[PDB]
């Protein structure tokens, strides 16, 4: 039923404080109410301290606020094998200690895809989960993007996370990679979008997932609901997050946009927190989570209009793939960030054939690096083998075929 | 994690004073005082450079090695000079023979060194910082590492230039740097003057300065990356992205905002201005000029809030305007790195760590000079006569020369 969350890295923690804010905000639980259901990890004290000094100070247990004391290393191997290993136990312990207190469903991880402690580590975290709880490992990342990568090795770290992630990571919400910026440039206008601004966003789309949904409404949608109405196949399938009223709270004023507009503005190819433009990817299931003042007929019509746009081609084997989730309480925008603040929104997520891309583009990267072993000696020397790589590559391979077969046909 | 600085010689020492002058303020540590840190973050990771004894006295964990009292007695009698525990001050015929300081004379003094290099390591150790064509340099220092690497990394901050056998002492040490060291930020005394008298209208560039400039680069390298960043790296990344072939290869560090005080304070530091800087000939702490030979790798380790777009982008044009010299067998020579917090008082900087060339166009140089003079055993009697070997020089030149071949394997 539940879904723990592990916010890792200063950022994953800033975004965390944010997503965590929106929550209580739409659940009527002020500063000091119940008890969260997540943890905070960082190897730089001063940042988690911000959660220990600033707002939402006493809404956490100094027990779900961890730090560390080792090296990150922008290399899979080290993070998965060698170093990352030492922590895992402890890590698990919480997702077994937090998983008990609640029949859970998984851990919403907040950090990023490609990286040192993001690729490697998780690889074995999701790894150790599929055997323990078999559960869900949806990691919400703030990464790229293809042509604008950061790390020099990135692909090495991606191809390795994909293969070992096939059974480890079910779905990675790959936002902030570089497509969320577009939204900050094109749908809000701002060239100076600090990492804090990008989080406020996911910090929003996420609030629409848990927060409000686990919150009463006219058409409730449980977490299980998702995976059920959202994954056609066991591959920890990765849908994409999208938000509708992403209008600027200063520029334009096209606020009053009837439900017959916010819905459609979630289909365009420039407002989905993911550089996976429906370049062909046939949707195969969408969970339209609405919140605010919405008449079920408005929806059971606005969606009807869509179902017949055809240029939005849904999979074949799927008659109807539209899970309409209606909540009451409208969204809740930061007092003075840059988010409009409408009285209704649409956080639609979905499995499009389309990550068929994102995975592809991330897999190819590994082949390029591995093809030369690049930073391989860094993992081998850390308790891994030509096996785990090559055999985790083959893994994702059938994730490129999977996300292809369940659609396009 | 941790590291233990090493102030070899006067220069390396003079610079120590500047590297620690800085770093401390970048960690709120007054002379003997403690952590006055404007913040609380400049403390959770200090350990990397200090030690806990009193409770207000975090003492720099470096070594001050020098055979000239007056020097360390100028560094210890001035400003921050009274923060180093006296134990830190480590004040035969030091023949100018690589084999004299690596096999015969140095080999003895080694054990009495490793002894301490362990006392300091066991002060988890990461590596040691080292600031500073001869005996005690190429031979004995090249041994110190071959031993260290059997026992943590080794960053070396060299002030590349003055001798006759030079290529002998050199070829032999580069060789060792292939299976020993693996991180040098080749800074320099006259490449500095220049870069310090024309890129800083500075008219009286005392040593302290040169040192200071150098220490500025070695801070951008290490310490820096041990900070957050949209895209951060660390010694290894730097190593695993910069060394195509095992020789060890030597780099040439370059700082970003290098503008004269008052006037110049142009702030033209949007970013194209930093790459403008870093990638020009002058401004390379090395003596040689990049424009005289391709690159194998480059690592712009920036440290100041910027767009992963205007960074990742610039790097490109740069890679295309100069396709000529940038070697081809590496689609993306450049290794963009990006910290967040910048040099204390500055808005935006970016350390440059360039790897010379694959048609190794520097080790080539060195290696050439050797042979041209080795062939005639030029000033070889000063080496052998110091207990060296005719096979020692052969070794180095061969080992060091090979590095150029391997490095080309990627160009
Ligand atoms: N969206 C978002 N991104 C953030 C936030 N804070 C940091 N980031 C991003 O996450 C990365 C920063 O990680 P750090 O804060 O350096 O480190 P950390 O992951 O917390 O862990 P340590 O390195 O040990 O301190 C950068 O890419 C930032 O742009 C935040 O509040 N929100
Ligand atoms: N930046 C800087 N460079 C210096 C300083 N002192 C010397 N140098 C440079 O370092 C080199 C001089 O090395 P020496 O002083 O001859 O020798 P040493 O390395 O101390 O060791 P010995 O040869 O055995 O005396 C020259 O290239 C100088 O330009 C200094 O205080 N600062
Ligand atoms: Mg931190
Ligand atoms: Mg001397």
């Amino acid at each position: 039923r539940e879904c723990i969350s592990i916010h890792v890295g200063q950022a994953g923690v800033q975004i965390g404080n944010a997503c965590w804010e929106l929550y209580c905000l739409e659940h009527g639980i002020q500063p000091d109410g119940h008890v969260p259901r997540a943890v905070f990890v960082d190897l730089e004290p001063t940042v988690i301290d911000e959660v220990r000094t600033g707002t939402y100070r006493q809404l956490f247990h100094p027990e779900q606020l961890i730090t560390g004391k080792e090296d990150a290393a922008n290399n899979y191997a080290r993070g998965h094998y060698t170093i990352g290993k030492e922590i895992i136990d402890l890590v698990l312990d919480r997702i077994r200690k937090l998983a008990d207190q609640c029949g859970l469903q998984g851990f919403s991880v907040f950090h990023s895809f490609g990286g040192g402690t993001g690729s490697g580590f998780t690889s074995l975290l999701m790894e150790r989960l599929s055997v323990d709880y078999k559960k869900s490992k949806l990691e919400f990342s703030i990464y790229p993007a293809p042509q604008v990568s950061t790390a020099v090795v990135e692909p090495y770290n991606s191809i390795l996370t994909t293969h070992t992630t096939l059974e480890h990571s079910d779905c990675a919400f790959m936002v902030d990679n570089e497509a969320i910026y577009d939204i900050c440039r094109r749908n809000l206008d701002i060239e100076r979008p600090t990492y804090t601004n990008l989080n406020r966003l996911i910090g929003q789309i996420v609030s629409s997932i848990t927060a409000s949904l686990r919150f009463d409404g006219a058409l409730n949608v449980d977490l299980t609901e998702f995976q059920t109405n959202l994954v056609p196949y066991p591959r920890g399938h990765f849908p994409l997050a999208t938000y509708a009223p992403v209008i600027s709270a200063e520029k334009a004023y096209h606020e009053q946009l009837s439900v017959a507009e916010i819905t459609n503005a979630c289909f365009e190819p420039a407002n989905q927190m993911v550089k996976c433009d429906p370049r062909h990817g046939k949707y195969m299931a969408c969970c339209l989570l609405y919140r605010g003042d919405v008449v079920p007929k408005d929806v059971n019509a606005a969606i009807a209009t869509i179902k017949t746009k055809r240029t939005i081609q849904f999979v074949d084997w799927c008659p109807t793939g539209f899970k309409v989730g209606i909540n009451y309480e409208p969204p809740t925008v930061v007092p003075g960030g840059d988010l409009a603040k409408v009285q209704r929104a649409v956080c639609m997520l979905s499995n499009t054939t389309a990550i068929a891309e994102a995975w592809a583009r991330l897999d190819h990267k590994f082949d390029l690096m591995y093809a030369k072993r690049a930073f391989v000696h860094w993992y081998v020397g850390e308790g891994m083998e030509e096996g785990e790589f090559s055999e985790a590559r083959e893994d994702m391979a059938a994730l490129e075929k999977d996300y292809e077969e369940v659609g396009v046909d | 994690r941790e590291i233990v600085h090493i102030q070899a010689g006067q220069c390396g020492n003079q610079i120590g004073a500047k590297f620690w002058e800085v770093i401390s303020d970048e960690h709120g540590i007054d002379p003997t005082g403690s952590y006055h840190g404007d913040s609380d973050l400049q403390l959770e990771r200090i350990n990397v450079y200090y030690n806990e004894a009193a409770g207000n006295k975090y003492v720099p964990r470096a070594i001050l090695v020098d055979l000239e009292p007056g020097t360390m007695d100028s560094v210890r009698s001035g400003p921050f000079g009274q923060i180093f525990r006296p134990d830190n001050f480590v004040f035969s015929g030091a023949g100018n023979n690589w084999a004299k300081g690596h096999y015969t004379e140095g080999a003895e003094l080694v054990d009495s060194v490793l002894d301490v290099v362990r006392k300091e390591s066991e002060s988890c150790l990461q590596g040691f910082q080292l600031t500073h064509g001869g005996g005690t340099g190429s031979g004995m220092g090249t041994l110190l590492i071959s031993k260290i690497r059997e026992e943590r990394i080794m960053n070396t901050f060299s002030v590349v230039p003055d001798t006759v056998v030079e290529p002998y002492n050199a070829t032999l040490s580069v060789h060792q740097l292939v299976e020993n060291t693996d991180e040098t930020y080749c800074i320099d005394n006259e490449a500095l003057y220049d870069i310090c008298f024309r890129t800083l209208k500075l008219t009286t560039p005392t040593y302290g300065d040169l040192n200071h400039l150098v220490s500025a680069t070695m801070s951008g390298v290490t310490t820096c990356l041990r900070f957050p960043g949209q895209l951060n790296a660390d010694l290894r990344k730097l190593a695993v992205n910069m060394v195509p072939f095992p020789r060890l290869h030597f780099f040439m560090p370059g700082f970003a905002p290098l503008t004269s005080r008052g006037s110049q304070q142009y702030r033209a530091l949007t970013v194209p201005e930093l790459t403008q800087q870093m990638f020009d000939a002058k401004n390379m702490m090395a003596a040689c000029d990049p424009r005289h030979g391709r690159y194998l790798t480059v690592a712009a380790v920036f440290r100041g809030r910027m767009s992963m777009k205007e960074v990742d982008e610039q790097m490109l044009n740069v890679q295309n305007k100069n396709s000529s010299y940038f070697v081809e067998w590496i689609p993306n020579n450049v290794k963009t790195a990006v910290c967040d917090i910048p040099p204390r008082g500055l808005k935006m900087s970016a350390t440059f760590i360039g790897n010379s060339t694959a048609i190794q166009e520097l080790f080539k140089r060195i290696s050439e000079q050797f042979t041209a003079m080795f062939r005639r055993k030029a000033f070889l009697h000063w080496y052998t006569g110091e207990g060296m070997d005719e096979m020692e020089f052969t070794e180095a030149e061969s080992n060091m020369n090979d590095l150029v071949s391997e490095y080309q394997q990627y160009q």
